[PDB]
C-alpha cells in the first residue's frame, strides 16, 4: 500500500456529540464544526489549496443518528463498553533548558470519544497556549487525541495531563519533568 | 455523575491507494459500537454483512442497483477525485528531518541516542555504523511517533563499547532529501 | 479543488 | 458595553452582492414560525432543541429545529414551557428527530406570565433612517414582555418590504442597511441587513446570527432602521 484517505464520522447518543472528518495517512486534513457549520483545517495553509462545502456534513450526520437509533433498537440496547485511554506524554523536540518546546499529550486507543482533558503547572491548570484535535479513527475503531501545551523547559517545574474518560476508574495524571 | 450508557455509530470510507492512483479499493465500513456489521469492498462489487446485526443492510442496499452503481464508481468520482485534491499538499508534502546525535542519560558500555524528528512523510530509514559498516545487532528504537501536527519524529539508540578513534555514524534516509543525512559521534 | 463526500446510506427499516 | 454602530466599511453593499435578493426577501416577507406554550420534544445535536410545530398556513412542515449559540442556552429552555418566533429554512436544515422539517436559530422565550392579560400587544417604535434622515416612523406589535430582538426585526423587515421595498426579487433600492436595538440601559447592538458579497446567499449562515436568542423589554426597546441608496 501506500496511501489511505478516511472519511471518518459518527453520532453518539447520548451525549448527541458528531464529527465528520478527512484524514491522510493518520493526520488529519480537516473536520466540520458541528455547530458553525463550517470546514477548519488542521493546517492553516490547506484551505489555501482546496475547499469542502461543510455545511453538506450535517446532512450526513443527520442520517447517522437515524442509523444509530435502529442499530442501537435492534442490538436490544446493547451499549458501548468503555476502553480507558493509554496517555503518553511527550515534547514535539528534543528538550533543552529555556530552548522553547511543546508538550504533546497522546490520548490513544479509546471510546466511546468522549473525553476530558486538562494541563496543569505545579498543581495548577494552564490555558494560554493549549490546542486540541478532534478524536482520529484507528483501524480497531477505537479512537486516538491529541492535546498540546507550548511551554519553556525548565527545571523546577512539573507538568501533568490529567485525562478523564469513563474507562477510568479514577482521573489519570501524566507526570512530565525535565530529566535530562 | 454522568453513568447513562453510550451507543455510538461510525461510518468510514476508506480510499486505499497503491502505485500512487493506479490501483485503488474503497472500502465502506459501518461499526455500531465497537463492531463493524456491514460494509462494501469495492473489490468485492456488493454489500457484504460483517455480522448478522448488518445482514438487512447487505440485503437491502444491495438491492438497489442505482446505489450500487454509485458505490462501484466512487473509485473514480471519489476515491481518484479527492486524492488529487490533495495531492500537492498531501501526498507531495515534505519536511526535513531534524537530526542530532548524543549519548542517553542511562547507559562499560555508551548508549548513543539518535533524535530524528519534525519529519514528514512519516516513512524514514536509520541505520547505525561503525568505521562505515552498518550496526546489525546492538540497535534499540522508540518506533515511528506521529505528533499529530503532521510531524513524526523517532528515538533510535545503539549501544557500544567505545574505543578512542571509533567513528559511530547514524544515518538517516528520508523522502525531503536526495542523498542521505549523516550525523557522526566520534569517541 | 472541492473535496467531495460520500453520502451516508439509510439502514434497513 | 454595548456594541460599535457599523462605518461604511463594516456594511454589506447590495451591490457587491450578485445573487438574488429573493432569496432575503424570502426569510421576512410575511414568513415566520409561531408557537404558544410548547416544550421541545427532542434534540438533534447538543446545542439545539426540535418542537411539534405544524405549517398550519400550507402544511409544510411539523417538526421544527431551533439552533442555539451554545449547550448551556439549550439546556435552559431544554425542559420549560416556551412561545417560538423567529425566521426558518428549508435549503441545507438537516436532523433526524427521534411530516415536514424547517430549522431555525434562538426565537426562544419562557412562557410563563411573559404575556397580557386581554389578548393586548405592546407597541415598538421602529423609526426609519433614509441616507441619515428619518424618513417614516412605525411600529410593531408583540404580545411579549420579554421579546426576542429577532421577533421584532422580522417584524420590521416584513413592513419595510411591503412599505418600502426593502427587499426585491433581485437586489434592493438601498445600498446598505442595518437595524440598530437601543435598550432602556442605554446597550445598544445592531444586524446587516445586507446580505454578504458574491453571487450565493447562504440563508442558514445569514440567520445564524440569532444564534444568541437576543431578549429585550418590549415595553422600553427603541428600534432604529438606517438605510442609504447607493449615492444618496
Amino acid at each position: 500500500e501506500e496511501h489511505v484517505i478516511i472519511q471518518a464520522e459518527f453520532y453518539l447518543n447520548p451525549d448527541q456529540s458528531g464529527e465528520f472528518m478527512f484524514d491522510f495517512d493518520g493526520d488529519e486534513i480537516f473536520h466540520v464544526d458541528m455547530a458553525k457549520k463550517e470546514t477548519v483545517w488542521r493546517l492553516e495553509e490547506f484551505g489555501r489549496f482546496a475547499s469542502f462545502e461543510a455545511q453538506g456534513a450535517l446532512a450526513n450526520i443527520a442520517v447517522d443518528k437515524a442509523n444509530l437509533e435502529i442499530m442501537t433498537k435492534r442490538s436490544n440496547y446493547t451499549p458501548i463498553t468503555n476502553v480507558p485511554p493509554e496517555v503518553t506524554v511527550l515534547t514535539n523536540s528534543p528538550v533543552e533548558l529555556r530552548e522553547p518546546n511543546v508538550l504533546i499529550c497522546f490520548i490513544d486507543k479509546f471510546t466511546p470519544p468522549v473525553v476530558n482533558v486538562t494541563w496543569l503547572r505545579n498543581g495548577k491548570p494552564v490555558t494560554t497556549g493549549v490546542s486540541e484535535t478532534v478524536f482520529l479513527p484507528r483501524e480497531d475503531h477505537l479512537f486516538r487525541k491529541f492535546h498540546y501545551l507550548p511551554f519553556l523547559p525548565s527545571t523546577e517545574d512539573v507538568y501533568d495531563c490529567r485525562v478523564e474518560h469513563w474507562g477510568l476508574d479514577e482521573p489519570l495524571l501524566k507526570h512530565w519533568e525535565f530529566d535530562a | 455523575g454522568d453513568t447513562r450508557p453510550r451507543f455510538l455509530w461510525q461510518l468510514k470510507f476508506e480510499c486505499h491507494f497503491f502505485n500512487g492512483t493506479e490501483r485503488v479499493r474503497l472500502l465502506e465500513r459501518c461499526i455500531y459500537n465497537q463492531e463493524e456489521s456491514v460494509r462494501f469492498d469495492s473489490d468485492v462489487g456488493e454489500y457484504r454483512a460483517v455480522t448478522e446485526l448488518g445482514r438487512p443492510d447487505a440485503e437491502y442496499w444491495n438491492s438497489q442497483k442505482d446505489l450500487l452503481e454509485q458505490r462501484r464508481a466512487a473509485v473514480d468520482t471519489y476515491c481518484r477525485h479527492n486524492y488529487g485534491v490533495g495531492e500537492s499538499f498531501t501526498v507531495q508534502r515534505r519536511v526535513e528531518p531534524k537530526v542530532t546525535v548524543y549519548p542517553s542519560k542511562t547507559q562499560h558500555h555508551n548508549l548513543l541516542v539518535c533524535s530524528v524528528s519534525g519529519f514528514y512523510p512519516g516513512s524514514i530509514e536509520v541505520r547505525w555504523f561503525r568505521n562505515g559498516q552498518e550496526e546489525k545487532a546492538g540497535v534499540v528504537s522508540t518506533g515511528l511517533i506521529q505528533n499529530g501536527d503532521w510531524t513524526f519524529q523517532t528515538l533510535v539508540m545503539l549501544e557500544t563499547v567505545p574505543r578512542s578513534g571509533e567513528v559511530y555514524t547514524c544515518q538517516v534516509e528520508h523522502p525531503s532529501v536526495t542523498s542521505p543525512l549523516t550525523v557522526e559521534w566520534r569517541a | 479543488p472541492k473535496y467531495v463526500k460520500q453520502n451516508t446510506l439509510k439502514l434497513a427499516t | 458595553e454595548s456594541q460599535p454602530d457599523p462605518m461604511p466599511d463594516d456594511l454589506h453593499k447590495s451591490s457587491e452582492f450578485t445573487g438574488t435578493m429573493g432569496n432575503m426577501k424570502y426569510l421576512y416577507d410575511d414568513h415566520y414560525v409561531s408557537a404558544t406554550k410548547v416544550k421541545s420534544v427532542d434534540k438533534f445535536l447538543a446545542h439545539d432543541l426540535i418542537y411539534n410545530i405544524s405549517d398550519k398556513k400550507l402544511k409544510n412542515y411539523d417538526k421544527v429545529k431551533t439552533e442555539l449559540l451554545n449547550e448551556d442556552l439549550a439546556k435552559k429552555y431544554k425542559d420549560e414551557v416556551v412561545d417560538v418566533y423567529g425566521s426558518n429554512y428549508y435549503v441545507n436544515c438537516y436532523f433526524s428527530s427521534k411530516g415536514g422539517k424547517t430549522c431555525m436559530y434562538g426565537g426562544i422565550t419562557k412562557h410563563e406570565g411573559n404575556h397580557f392579560d386581554n389578548g393586548n400587544l405592546q407597541n415598538v417604535l421602529v423609526r426609519v433612517y433614509e441616507n441619515k434622515r428619518n424618513t417614516i416612523s412605525f411600529e410593531v406589535q408583540t404580545d411579549k414582555k420579554s421579546v426576542t430582538a429577532q421577533e421584532l426585526d422580522i417584524k420590521a423587515r416584513n413592513f419595510l418590504i411591503n412599505k418600502k421595498n426593502l427587499y426585491e426579487f433581485n437586489s434592493s433600492p438601498y445600498e446598505t442597511g442595518y437595524i440598530k436595538f437601543i435598550e432602556n440601559n442605554g446597550n445598544t447592538f445592531w444586524y446587516d441587513m445586507m446580505p454578504a458579497p458574491g453571487d450565493k446567499f447562504d440563508q442558514s449562515k445569514y440567520l445564524m446570527m440569532y444564534n444568541d436568542n437576543k431578549t429585550v423589554d418590549s415595553k422600553s426597546v427603541k428600534i432604529e432602521v438606517h438605510l442609504t441608496t447607493k449615492n444618496g
